Formats: C-alpha cells, sequence, structure tokens
C-alpha cells in the first residue's frame, strides 16, 4: 500500500502507451493504469482490487454473482472500480472486459469440480482463453495465479491442471506472461484456516496431515501490485511461502489452545473436535457428496492432495526478487483466529498471543 | 512571542516542516481604480510543487491535496502578522508592497 | 475519415447521419469549439465497454440551428432592438448597430440582424 | 371568540340525508370537521392555472420617479457608528458635564479642563474628589436611586385570565394564561 | 344549510400608488440607546476596578474586561437587584489572529426580571487561562465546552472540561482562523483492515475561493452618529 | 449535575515543581490501565507494547521548558485519558492508533514527483 506504490509517476507500457500519475497516491489520485481482475471477487481477488483500486488505478472487474460484487467497488473514487456481467463460456464478454486493460491477472481457479465446469476447464479452458483474448487485446502485462504445487505430472487434478495452465497461458500470451505459485494463504475468512478454525472437522487424521508453507494473503496481494507495475517482473515465475514450515496437526492443535475450547476437558471430544475416520470411508464419503451435496465439499481430490506435501522450485523467484521479506504466520495467528474464540469478551482479562507467545504454543503442542 | 504555541494547536507538522507562507499587502489591481483591497495584510502559503492541482478523469474536476489552498488569513498591520506567524513558528517571508511616487498632476501642465 | 470527428470547423464538409454515433451531435459531425472534447474520443473510454452508445444523451447542436434562422432584415431603422422574441422570458434588451454592410448578430439569441439595403450583398 | 362553529361551515367534506342523522347520532362531538378538504373547493383554482394579473407593488416616496433621491432613503450608508466609552471618557461627562448639561468653563480656561481627559483619568480618582450631588445627579438617578436595567419592551405587561375568556383548560388544571393587558 | 362560499369569488379592495414611511430604523431605538448608555455607566461607576470599558449599539450593552475580572463582574450582574442577570443564556468565542491575545470570549446574559439583556466581552490568547463561570452559571458548562472545543481556549475551574463536538481524538480547533475549512484528514472503510480509518485529505474537486472576487471599492460609509446628547463631551463657550 | 467518570477539574498550575508531580501522577494512570486498554479495545498487542507506546509518547514532550504550555499539554493528556479509560473512543480509533507505521535518497523523490 504505502502512500505511493509506482518507483515512478512516468510508465511505458510494453505495447508502447505512455501513463503519467497524478496526485499524491491517494483515492483521488490516479495512476494511468487500467487493469482487469479476473475473479476479483474471490477470496484473493478482493485484496488485489482492494490494493489496485485504492491508488487511483481503474480497475475492470468481470464477475458472475451480482452480490459479491457490490463491496468492491467501495474501494474506489467514483468511476475507478468497473463491473462487467461475464462467463468464461462466453467469449464476447471475456474480449469487453480486456479491451481497455493494460494489465490483465487471471484469479480464476478451482479445486472442485461441478455439474456445469470441471476442474480442466476452469484451471486450463478459463486461463487459455483469458490469456490468448488479451493478447489479441493488445495487453502489455499478463498476470496468472497457478498453484504452489503446479506440477502437469502430478497424479493430483489440481496440481496437474494448474502445472498445465502455466504452459498454456505462456503459449498463448506469449513469454511476456508471469506466473505466480502462491502457498496456502492465510487472511480473514481464509480457506486455509477456515479448515482448521472448524470444530466438526472430520477426518482430521487424514487430513490434516500435510505440511505446508503459509504465506500472508495480504503479501501475495502486495506481491501482485509490484509485479504488474515492474515490468522487469514480465516472463518470470515466482514462488510466495513463508519460511517457516507448519503441518496442519500443528495449526489444529494451536489453534484449539487459542479459541480455548479445552477450558472444559471432556468438551473438545464430545463436541466432535477430532473424528477419526478411515480413508476408505473418507473417500465413499467426499465421492458421496460430489454428486448429493449443492454445497463444494470436502472432494475426492483433495483427499489425494493430503498425502501431497508442498514442495519448492528452487529455480523460480521469490519475495526478495521482489524486494520484501515473508510475514511469519506466529505474528498473524492470533489476529486472525481471534474472532472465532469462545467467550473472550474482556471478562477477566485477554490472552494476546505475541509473535514469543506463538512460537512457545508450538512447542507446547509438540510436546507430549 | 518566544511560546512555541504550535505544540499546542494541533495542526500536523508538515505546516513547520514542509510548507512555507508568504505575508504580503494586496496589489492594486491594474484593472480598476479602487484600493481597498490594498489596506489589510493578508497570509497565503506557497503551492506545493506537486499536487497542487492535478485534473480529474471522471469529470474534468480540479483535484487537489494541499489543504492550505483555499485559507488566506487576513490581518489589519503587518506587525500583527508577523507576530502570528513567529507565534505558530512558520516558515515565512514578506513581499514588501510598492508604495507610488507621488508627482504634482494639474490641469494647466497639460499646456505647459 | 477521424479528421473530420476530432477537428473544430465551421461547416462540415459531408451531410451529418442522424444515426451515426461517432458524430459530435446527431445534426452536426465536427465539433464547434477549440477546446470541446470530440465524441468519438471521449466514448473510447473504459466506462463506455458495455455501454449501449444509442441512448446515450445527444442533444442537437445549436449552431447548426441558428443557422438555418433567416436573417432579419430592417425597413427604414439602422438600428435593430431584440429581447429574446418572449419579453420577460428572453434575454435582457439590446441594440444592435446596422451600419455595416453585413448582418450583425445578437449577443444573446445569436439572430442576426441587417438593413434592407444589404440585402443583395449579403446574399451574394 | 373562537367558540365552537357547527360542522356544515367548515370547509370539510361532510355526510348527507341518512347518513347524516346517523352520524349526529353516533359521534359524540357532532361538529367536528372528518378532516378531507372539499374536492369542489381546495385547491381547485391550481397554483399553475390562477387567473390573476401579478403586477409588482411599488410605494410613491421611495419607488417613485420624481422626489426619489436614493441618499434620502440610503439607510445602509446612514448606520450608527461605534462608540466605547472607557473610565477616561465617563470621568470627563461626570467633571465637566455633558452638552446636554455643560458645565465646563469658557474660552481657553475650558479648553484647558477638555485636554485633562486626552490621556489616561481613573473614574476611581474622579469619584474620590467630587461633588457627591453630582454623583447623586448624573451616575446615579432620582437622587442617589439605582439605575435600574432599561426593558427592552416597556408594554410587555400581562394579566391572569380565566377559562370564561381564554377558552382553554379550566382553573384545575395545572396551567395559567396571561393576556397581553 | 346554506352552501359554504367559495373564497375565490368574493370581491377584493382596489388600492391606488401606495405609500409607506422613509426613516431611519436607528430612530426607534432612541430611548434604549440613552437607557443603556446610563445603565453601562451605572455599572462602571459601580465597578471602577473592573469595568475597563463599555459601549451601546441600539439596543446592545457590552461590557468589557479583563480574565481576572470576568468572576467579579459575573457576579456582580448576577445578584445586584438593579442587574438580575440570573441566566446565561450564550457562551462564545471569535478570532482575531491580528492582535496580542487571539480570542474574544462572549457572555450574553438575560435578565427576565426587568426584560433585559447584557453582553460580558473579555480576551484570552491560545495559552492564558479564563475563569470558568460554571460555578455562577451551571448552564454554561456545554458552552464553554463547545468554546473549548472549536477554539482550544483554557477555561479554569471547569468541572469537566472535554471535546462536545469533533470526533474522539480529533486534532486542532476548527474555528481558528488557521484551520483550513476542510480539515486535514478523511475517513474511508479500508477492507483490508476490516474498519474505518483517517487517511490525508484530498478532494477530487479542490474548493474554488470565490472570495478573491470582493469589491476593490468601500460600500459604506462612515455612517451616522447616534450617540445621545447627555453623553458628548461638551465644547466650551467661544472668546467673550 | 456531576461529572462523569475520571473527570478532573481544570486548574492551571503556577508552580513548575508540582506541574512535574501532577505529569508523574498522571503517567502512572496510564501505565496502571494499560491492560484495561488491551481489554476493552482488544488490541492485537500485549499490554508491554502499549505501556511502550506510552512511555514514547510522554518522551516527546520531556524537554518542553514554558510552563503555560505544560498547563495545555497536561489538560489534553487529562481528556485523553479520560476518553480512553470511559470506553468513548471507538475501537478502531485505538487499532490505527497502534498501527503508526530510512527516507528515499534524493533521485528516489526526484524519480516518483516528491513533494
Ligand atoms: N489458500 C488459497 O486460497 C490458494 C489459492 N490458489 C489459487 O489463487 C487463485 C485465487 O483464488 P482464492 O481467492 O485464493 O480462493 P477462490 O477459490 O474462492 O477464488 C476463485 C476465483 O476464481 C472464480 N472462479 C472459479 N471458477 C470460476 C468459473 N467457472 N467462472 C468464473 N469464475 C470462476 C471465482 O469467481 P466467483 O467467486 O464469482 O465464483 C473466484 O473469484 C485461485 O486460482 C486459486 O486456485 C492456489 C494455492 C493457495
Ligand atoms: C434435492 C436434491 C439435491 C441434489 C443436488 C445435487 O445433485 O447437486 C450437486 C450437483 C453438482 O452441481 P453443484 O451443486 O453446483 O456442484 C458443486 C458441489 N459439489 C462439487 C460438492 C457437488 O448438482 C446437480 O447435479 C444438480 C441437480 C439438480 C436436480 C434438481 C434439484
Ligand atoms: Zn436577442
Amino acid at each position: 500500500v504505502s502512500t505511493f506504490p509506482l518507483k515512478s509517476d512516468i510508465n511505458i507500457t510494453k505495447s508502447g502507451k505512455t501513463l503519467l500519475s497524478v496526485g499524491q497516491g491517494g483515492r483521488s489520485s490516479r495512476t494511468g493504469f487500467t487493469a482487469t481482475v479476473f475473479g476479483g471477487t474471490g477470496f484473493l481477488g478482493r485484496v488485489v482490487v482492494s490494493k489496485l483500486a485504492k491508488h487511483g488505478t481503474n480497475v475492470v472487474v468481470p464477475f458472475r454473482n451480482d452480490r459479491a460484487r457490490r463491496q468492491l467497488k467501495v474501494n474506489g473514487d467514483l468511476g475507478v472500480v468497473n463491473f462487467v456481467e461475464f462467463d468464461i463460456r462466453n467469449l464476447k464478454s471475456i474480449e469487453d472486459s480486456v479491451k481497455y486493460s493494460d494489465i490483465v491477472i487471471n484469479l480464476i481457479g478451482t479445486e472442485h469440480f461441478s455439474k456445469n465446469f470441471s476442474i480442466e476447464d476452469v484451471n486450463i479452458g478459463a486461463a487459455e482463453r483469458i490469456a490468448k483474448a488479451a493478447k489479441e487485446a493488445g495487453v502489455s502485462r499478463l498476470i496468472h495465479v497457478s498453484s504452489y504445487n503446479a506440477n502437469p505430472s502430478s497424479s493430483s487434478d489440481f496440481y496437474a491442471t494448474k502445472g498445465i495452465g502455466e504452459q498454456v497461458v505462456r503459449d498463448n500470451f506469449g513469454p511476456d506472461a508471469t506466473i505466480v505459485r502462491p502457498a496456502p494463504m492465510y487472511f480473514r475468512n481464509s480457506p486455509f484456516l477456515n479448515e482448521l478454525l472448524q470444530i466438526k472437522a472430520l477426518g482430521g487424521n487424514v487430513i490434516f496431515k500435510k505440511e505446508v508453507y503459509p504465506v500472508h494473503a495480504l503479501q501475495v496481494g502486495e506481491a501482485i501490485e509490484r509485479i504488474a507495475f515492474d515490468d522487469a517482473t514480465a516472463g518470470q515465475t515466482y514462488e510466495l511461502f513463508g519460511k517457516e514450515r507448519y503441518s496442519k496437526k500443528e495449526l489444529r492443535e494451536m489453534i484449539k489452545h487459542i479459541i480455548h475450547i479445552g477450558q472444559r476437558g471432556y468438551y473438545p471430544y464430545s463436541a466432535g473436535f477430532y473424528l477419526p475416520a478411515p480413508e476408505p470411508f473418507l473417500y465413499a464419503f467426499a465421492l458421496i457428496r460430489q454428486y448429493i451435496s449443492s454445497q463444494p465439499r470436502f472432494n475426492v481430490d483433495q483427499l489425494k492432495r493430503s498425502h501431497i506435501n508442498q514442495e519448492i522450485d528452487q529455480s523460480a523467484k521469490t519475495f526478495t526478487d521482489l524486494g520484501m521479506v515473508p510475514d511469519e504466520l506466529s505474528e498473524y495467528l492470533y489476529r486472525y483466529v481471534k474472532p472465532h474464540i469462545s467467550y473472550t469478551s474482556q471478562t477477566q482479562n485477554r490472552t494476546v498471543y505475541s509473535k514469543e507467545d506463538i512460537e512457545k504454543l508450538r512447542d507446547y503442542v509438540n510436546t507430549p | 512571542t518566544d511560546l512555541a504555541k504550535e505544540l499546542v494547536s494541533g495542526a500536523p507538522k508538515e505546516l513547520i516542516t514542509e510548507r512555507v507562507a508568504r505575508i504580503y499587502q494586496e496589489a492594486k489591481a491594474a484593472t480598476q481604480s479602487g484600493q481597498h483591497n490594498t489596506e489589510t495584510w493578508k497570509i497565503d502559503w506557497d503551492i506545493l510543487n506537486k499536487g497542487n492541482r492535478w485534473e480529474n478523469d471522471l469529470m474534468g474536476y480540479q483535484s487537489s491535496s494541499d489543504y492550505m489552498q483555499g485559507t488566506i488569513l487576513k490581518f489589519d498591520t503587518r506587525e500583527g502578522a508577523i507576530r502570528f506567524a513567529k507565534g505558530q513558528g512558520w516558515d515565512y517571508y514578506i513581499q514588501e508592497p510598492k508604495v507610488r511616487r507621488f508627482v504634482k498632476k494639474d490641469y494647466s501642465a497639460n499646456f505647459y | 475519415s477521424t479528421k473530420e470527428l476530432t477537428t473544430a470547423r465551421i461547416k462540415d464538409i459531408s451531410k451529418p447521419d442522424e444515426n451515426n454515433l461517432q458524430q459530435q451531435a446527431p445534426n452536426r459531425i465536427s465539433p464547434w469549439s477549440k477546446s470541446q472534447k470530440p465524441r468519438a474520443e471521449a466514448q473510447d473510454n473504459v466506462r463506455f465497454a458495455v455501454k449501449d452508445l444509442a441512448k446515450q444523451p445527444r442533444p442537437y447542436a445549436a449552431i447548426d440551428l441558428i443557422y438555418k434562422q433567416p436573417i432579419r432584415y430592417i425597413e427604414h431603422d439602422n438600428v435593430a432592438v431584440c429581447d429574446g422574441n418572449g419579453g420577460a422570458q428572453g434575454h435582457p434588451k439590446v441594440y444592435i448597430n446596422l451600419d455595416q454592410n453585413k448582418a450583425i448578430p445578437c449577443g444573446y439569441c445569436g439572430l442576426r440582424f441587417a438593413q434592407a439595403a444589404f440585402k443583395e450583398d449579403i446574399e451574394s | 371568540s373562537g367558540g365552537p362553529v357547527p360542522v356544515f361551515k367548515k370547509y370539510t367534506t361532510g355526510s348527507k340525508g341518512i347518513w347524516e342523522k346517523i352520524r349526529q347520532l353516533l359521534t359524540l362531538v357532532p361538529n367536528r370537521s372528518t378532516g378531507n378538504p372539499l374536492v369542489k373547493n381546495y385547491r381547485v383554482p391550481p397554483p399553475g392555472s390562477q387567473t390573476l394579473k401579478y403586477k409588482d407593488p411599488v410605494t410613491i416616496p421611495a419607488g417613485d420617479i420624481v422626489k426619489n433621491q436614493y441618499y434620502d432613503r440610503d439607510h445602509r450608508r446612514n448606520y450608527p457608528r461605534l462608540v466605547a466609552f472607557d473610565q477616561t471618557k465617563v470621568s470627563g461627562l461626570l467633571t465637566l458635564g455633558s452638552a446636554q448639561n455643560p458645565r465646563i468653563s469658557v474660552g481657553e480656561k475650558g479648553q484647558k479642563e477638555l485636554a485633562v481627559f486626552d490621556q489616561s483619568v481613573s473614574l476611581s480618582s474622579t469619584l474620590a474628589t467630587i461633588d457627591p450631588k453630582v454623583v447623586k445627579s448624573e451616575l446615579l438617578a432620582e437622587g442617589g436611586s439605582p439605575v435600574v436595567a432599561p426593558s427592552l419592551n416597556k408594554k410587555m405587561k400581562f394579566r391572569l385570565t380565566e377559562e370564561s375568556e381564554h377558552g382553554m383548560y379550566p382553573e384545575d388544571y395545572p396551567i395559567r394564561i396571561f393576556a397581553q393587558n | 344549510e346554506e352552501p359554504l362560499p367559495v373564497l375565490r369569488d368574493l370581491p377584493r379592495p382596489e388600492y391606488g400608488e401606495l405609500h409607506a414611511p422613509v426613516y431611519n430604523p436607528a430612530e426607534k431605538y432612541k430611548e434604549q440607546i440613552e437607557e443603556l448608555h446610563k445603565f453601562g455607566r451605572y455599572i462602571m461607576g459601580c465597578l471602577p476596578k473592573f469595568v475597563q470599558q463599555f459601549s451601546v449599539w441600539k439596543d446592545e450593552l457590552v461590557i468589557y474586561v479583563a480574565p481576572s475580572a470576568l468572576t467579579q463582574v459575573a457576579t456582580f450582574l448576577k445578584d445586584h437587584t438593579s442587574a438580575q442577570f440570573k441566566a446565561c443564556m450564550d457562551v462564545t468565542a471569535a478570532d482575531y489572529p491580528t492582535r496580542t491575545n487571539r480570542f474574544d470570549v462572549v457572555y450574553n446574559l438575560l435578565s427576565v426580571r426587568h426584560n433585559s439583556r447584557i453582553r460580558i466581552k473579555t480576551y484570552a490568547s491560545e495559552v492564558s487561562p479564563v475563569p470558568s463561570v460554571v460555578p455562577l452559571f451551571q448552564g454554561a458548562n456545554w458552552f464553554e465546552r463547545e468554546t473549548y472545543d472549536l477554539f482550544g481556549i483554557f477555561f479554569e475551574g471547569h468541572p469537566d472540561l472535554r471535546r462536545i463536538m469533533t470526533d474522539y481524538g480529533f486534532q486542532g480547533h476548527p474555528l481558528r482562523k488557521d484551520f483550513p475549512t476542510t480539515g486535514y484528514t478523511e475517513v474511508r472503510y479500508d477492507a483490508e483492515k476490516r474498519r474505518v480509518v483517517y487517511e490525508p485529505l484530498e478532494l477530487t474537486q479542490a474548493w474554488r475561493n470565490f472570495t478573491v472576487g470582493s469589491s476593490v471599492w468601500e460600500q459604506v460609509g462612515d455612517g451616522k452618529d447616534f450617540t445621545p446628547e447627555s453623553f458628548k463631551l461638551p465644547t466650551p463657550a467661544p472668546d467673550p | 449535575t456531576n461529572p462523569t467518570a475520571f473527570a478532573q477539574t481544570t486548574r492551571y498550575v503556577k508552580d513548575s515543581t508540582e506541574m512535574r508531580t501532577l505529569v508523574l501522577n498522571l503517567y502512572r494512570r496510564y501505565l496502571r490501565h494499560s491492560r484495561g486498554f488491551v481489554n476493552n479495545y482488544n488490541l492485537d498487542i500485549p499490554a508491554s507494547q502499549v505501556r511502550t507506546k506510552i512511555r514514547q509518547e510522554f518522551e516527546r514532550q520531556r524537554f518542553v521548558k514554558d510552563l503555560p504550555l505544560k498547563n495545555v499539554l497536561y489538560m489534553k493528556a487529562q481528556m485523553e485519558f479520560q476518553e480512553l479509560v470511559n470506553f468513548w473512543k471507538q475501537q478502531c480509533h485505538v487499532m490505527q492508533y497502534f498501527e503508526s507505521i530510512k527516507g528515499d535518497s534524493f533521485v528516489q523523490k526526484f524519480l516518483k514527483g516528491a513533494q
């Protein structure tokens, strides 16, 4: 964020346009850039739209949910945030979103498949169509967000389609496409933290054994702001991850002590905080809810991913190439699990967990 | 006089370390023969080198970030203006008003 | 040709098309002021991407309408008096000198007045 | 006096025939109006369809073409001047008197006394050494009586009235009605 | 049983050319001006130690006192039988940056007893203390709080002095002449922080200063003198 | 009319020595309520960081010499103390108060526009 995001007030795009910024960098200021944020109504999308629009950059937000786009307009001044009703199966709608854009950020991706879209259609088909449409519109910069374990030869549908998505985007848009591989992101209402905060987490012995390198979502959106406005980042791949490795079981137990579920010894077991189930049963339950439940549940592919840990591609670039220091989960863990605390309510004394308190709590969890 | 009244005024520190005020007496307009506006001393601030004015692209409005751009203080004497500027700890400079030299003017001079 | 759509001219070198949405006005192609932004350039904005240009407000150009009014010729008088042809609902009443051998417009309405003795000279 | 008025004298829509007789029987106060404006009388000529020909009203002394010099009616530029009385001028008025009742010597002997009050002269010192009859006649009033704060309106009197006059709540309610008197 | 008359059709009076008196509105105050001069002089005579000066404008009397004399004059004007100003209707201030003491602190008193109003004027700086008339008039509690909030005047002896108009933690005193009309900061909702935050002020359209179009000619002259004849220094008789 | 909780009567102290004691007395009251500030406003920092912040703000006026300025500074500090203890401030204001954050070279300001 800061007070002025650009490193200079004059920027020349890859397509030759000269863009001049006006103002000190506030709501009424402008940067001269127009950006399209595909999937701007999602979790990461709202962070990206907020950062771009708060400094005056024009943001075009294609959308399919009419109620979800309303809160995005508050980020920018009048005329800054624009909306286009779009569908990845409508070519004309996508071409209208990128017609006036200098930067296109593709945040569209899914871990589930539904009655209308498969994993291939969103992770590969949508990315290819957006990338090819951006090039025909003469967009200077394209930013695609893949997954952390993107590998075209992976046995998981999510990781494989993300790996193919990286290659199909570079073929269509060209060598000037920047690819971002973010780790699981922690933030308010973060999907990575929502699963850990769920009291009745079925099959926690099979799912919560995955080890990851969680990264702050605010930094991921900040990194995208750096990448979009820096042409030196074109054609590169960025792996965004934290320094400290964590297992979901450690996070699950650390959260359990922060929420003070253990104030009553019987309660965590009675309330269902532990639901040990065989993996074949979890596979059957995940398979059934893939065709009965109308809401995306824990599906078959996510069961496979519980056995796959996050491996970091060493050749790719990191926060150091962008001049940033990754945030530590221990610093921000308390403020993002604070809403789920049982009672608190300043009864006697709030137990504020600092950076050192969280690290000590990690030792207690692993202490038998 | 010596009291640093800016410590209690509540104004931001940028008024002292980044802005320059001008103490001046308004010059007589060349299009009018009135001199009423020249009888008072006024204080205004120099424009910001950047962000003083920029064009809003939606409607062509004159956007600005200078919060002192429309503030002009009025004083009855030069000494009062200096005393107030010193009291607030402002970086200022005085523009001395130009005085008109007196020359005798009579109708007889049209022929002599 | 985008040169007649973005440059101020006294007259349009072609016939305006009422159905053309790139014209400055439905009855006029070119803009009528040097500082008037061309309509074609204005509509080339991100805010017109998914907007129908036909329903946008396109009032008729007043400069073309005022010159369709015939010149008022005054008989046996070198001074013309105009107040907007409405009286209390018009404009302040002004007096126009007609000594010169040309039509002189009103300062408010733009209606042009001249003497009848100069009618032959003005029309040719 | 605003006594009770029959219902048909009020500009509201009423009842007719048998329905008027029924209303009188059932209503506790039959002379009250329903509050619905008469469709045939209320706002029947709308303000946009009035036939009146309006003319700007002008008074003769201040809006005529003759005997109408502006400075004769220029009250804005003839505003009262702001005069402040300090203890020096009050001492001068007390010692030398006023122009209405002069008590200052004549000629050059009088201008010496005037020049005394051109610099600071305390009123306490002036009151300390002065004839007491002056204070009882100039500073005080009615031979030493204190100066009461002057009223903003000398015609602001009141008189207590009874219900038969003002028509408001009777004497058992805890309010009273005061007239102009 | 009779139908109601049509008020539109009722006949209306016919008027010729109307006439109206032309007189100075200040003429109707001739009794008020002289009475207030005598009462204002009576207060100075009763309190030579405190009353710096007094002025009379039409029907308004103003008493000018030092900050160290505010309590005594207000106490006198409240408890004296001839001047029973029990009600303090307003306490306000005005900023005059030219003077050594910027602020004029103004007290408007009302006497329902004698149907009279009086005004007390004192002065203050940004740091000089002013006695609080809250012990005398309990209704001045909020007015003095408002004066401090918008000016910053130090009211010594106020039982609970704090902000009453500005936001909590507001910086600056808006009614000072050097305070910009738009302030220094503005608020908005930050999506990242999930709360409303203060940010430095930026205006999409800057406030346009049309006050520079003031007339270059003086509009009102020196005015007319309305001092009572009983309050003018006498002119001595001429030479013999 | 009863004054609100934690309300002090405004007074102009004419002794520099007495003013020092009043500041010290008010300084301890801020430290004692540091945990209350954390609990009431639900801060993300421990009470130890609050006391460090309170000390830093007090040290900014340590070398103020003019007595009339001290009375205004002390009076406003009492008003600030009353505002925080009585929970009159909204939680957003206190969060932003602790959300306060090497300068750029000449060229870095020059390339971006500076001020
Ligand atoms: N911990 C994490 O969240 C991680 C994120 N990623 C990837 O980052 C990107 C951002 O996702 P995130 O914000 O984090 O969480 P989400 O999965 O909720 O974001 C998905 C976004 O893509 C849109 N989307 C999905 N399918 C479609 C579709 N058929 N048509 C149109 N839009 C679609 C969604 O739009 P809508 O909301 O309107 O349905 C939404 O805006 C994703 O691609 C994700 O795979 C990868 C690793 C870690
Ligand atoms: Zn005309």
